[PDB]
């Protein structure tokens, strides 16, 4: 017998169906920003720097939803940790940066990230 | 059953020890642990890896495997938890794996078995408990 | 004299006799040597503990990381310094240190080395790569 | 100085090693019955910028930890960390266990050792206790 009309009421059995149950309120444009998911998520890529540019995917999706052409790729939710303004600190795009790369981090990490800078802007 | 067996494994290329709840997995059972549990499980350091449409779950330990295997499942934090205690009780029977000595107390590794794990829904154990059916 | 201070138990952890302690060159765990013949990792922002190598059945008097490796190095009443992976549990080397027990192991992370000091009289140096 | 700033004892007793994080505030002591790890305390600054541009601080750079000083008058782009931009500010006679600035400006408190001494926003005159 699972779903809840609650929060929780305690312990992990209630925690693991609950992240599904959020799923159901709220399915729409991926989960975007992972629930309690992130917990397995890890160890299904413990082989190592799969995980990180796995995650870097999550994180430029995260950013924006632009429009979409051709690797302008980009989903989730539009407006969530925005792009851009001119009067936020330290920016959003010290981030972005990240993914501009020429190898800057390691190569399965930065063939993920040459696409993802070109994916947000 | 959700729980299709527990094993103690071997890489030599056979199943040590295991335990078939319900009459189902008898030779079928070594087969299994022989080839999956060699590779790793076929895993790369992961707790659960799935090969050949069967859920392998492990810990390494030596030049031998304690797997559990599941083919369905009811929660996550489950199938991991009947094989840590199951972790807590093997070393008390054979001193950490080790196929000779996984061999000689294969009565005590089998009971755990049934005793841990009943009719593929994971019960629970602990080194007490396991004395009064030893004893 | 005044200094802003605030001592706080982050994780206590009880076990024979632990001659070294250390924080991971770049983690969040803390390794302690213990004379367990056992050196025990705790990462103790989350309460968890990371995992345990048996080096000796004789007092490991050193343990640090070697980061990079994703190695840690211990070294114990063997007269040894006995390297594990600490993700994928299993002895990476094992080789005579010294010629006597290893208080203190030292690692540089921009060099292969590590140099330990033991108790017969002598520090020697060990490149993790070759 | 010196001058002893704590005794710790644990029941654990035989406190053989120290170590400390070399990123810094967490020391870890090796004992005889097991291991501790200890956080230390200072994980944030003390400051209050006022209305004047004083935005004072103690310790840090053209400013010393005894004595009181600082002013930020800069207003370069707001992507990055701004200059210390420190202007020069008279005297103090305690330590800044809490340093900081009157939110319109015309008072500089600064607090420590159970006392407060009040210093005048661009003068640093003594004001008040």
């Amino acid at each position: 017998v699972e779903l809840i009309y609650k929060v929780c009421h305690a312990n992990p059995s209630e925690r693991a169906r609950f992240i599904r149950c959020i799923y159901n309120l709220l399915q729409s444009s991926s989960p975007a920003v992972k629930y309690e998911a992130a917990g397995t998520l890890v160890t299904l890529s413990s082989a190592p720097t799969a995980i990180k540019a796995a995650a870097q995917c999550y994180i430029d999706l995260i950013i924006k939803e632009s429009d979409n052409n051709v690797k302008l790729i980009v989903l989730d939710r539009l407006v969530e940790l925005k792009e851009h303004p001119a009067h936020e600190r330290v920016l959003q795009d010290l981030v972005m940066d990240i993914l501009r790369v020429l190898s800057t981090p390691d190569l399965e990490v930065r063939k993920k990230t040459l696409q993802l800078a070109l994916d947000l802007v | 059953m959700v729980l299709l067996a527990a094993a103690v494994c071997t890489k030599a290329g056979k199943a040590i020890v295991s335990r078939q709840f319900v009459e189902m997995t008898r030779t079928r059972i070594e087969g299994l642990l022989a080839a999956f549990p060699k590779l790793m499980n076929t895993g790369k350091q992961h707790t659960f890896v799935e090969t050949e449409s069967v859920r392998y779950v492990y810990q390494p330990m030596e030049k031998l495997y304690m797997v559990l295997i599941t083919t369905k499942n009811s929660n996550i934090l489950e199938d991991l938890e009947t094989l840590r205690l199951f972790s807590r009780v093997i070393p008390e029977y054979c001193r950490a794996l080790e196929e000779n000595e996984i061999s000689e107390h294969c009565f005590d590794l089998i009971f755990a078995f049934d005793e841990i794990v009943a009719l593929g829904y994971r019960e629970n154990v602990n080194l007490a408990q396991i004395r009064t059916f030893t004893e | 004299m005044p200094l802003r201070l605030d001592i706080k138990r982050k994780l206590t952890a009880r076990s024979d006799r632990v001659k070294s302690v250390d924080l991971h060159p770049t983690e969040p765990w803390m390794l302690a040597s213990l004379y367990n013949g056992s050196v025990c990792v705790w990462n103790h922002e989350t309460q968890t503990l990371v995992k345990t190598f048996e080096v000796c059945d004789l007092p490991v008097r050193a343990a640090k990381f070697v980061a990079r490796k994703n190695w840690v190095v211990t070294g114990a009443d063997d007269m040894q310094i006995r390297v594990f992976n600490y993700n994928t549990l299993e002895r990476v080397h094992m080789f005579e240190a010294h010629s006597d027990y290893i208080r203190c192991i030292a690692v540089h992370p921009t060099q292969p080395f590590i140099l330990t000091s033991s108790d017969d009289m002598l520090i020697k140096l060990w490149d993790w790569d070759k | 100085t010196y001058r002893l700033e704590s005794t710790l004892n644990y029941g654990m007793e035989r406190v053989w090693c120290v170590a400390s994080l070399r990123g810094s505030n967490n020391v870890a002591l090796g004992y005889d019955e097991g291991s501790i790890i200890v956080k230390l305390g200072r994980e944030e600054p003390a400051m209050s910028m006022d209305a004047n541009g004083k935005i004072i601080w103690a310790k840090h750079s053209e400013v010393q930890q005894a004595n009181l000083k600082a002013m930020g008058d800069t207003e370069i782009k707001d992507g990055e960390r701004l200059p210390l931009a420190v202007k020069d500010m008279g005297s103090c006679e305690i330590y800044p266990q809490t340093i900081q600035h009157n939110p319109n400006g015309r008072f500089v408190v600064v607090c420590g050792d159970g006392e407060y001494i009040i210093y005048t926003a661009m003068a640093l005159r003594n004001k008040s206790f």
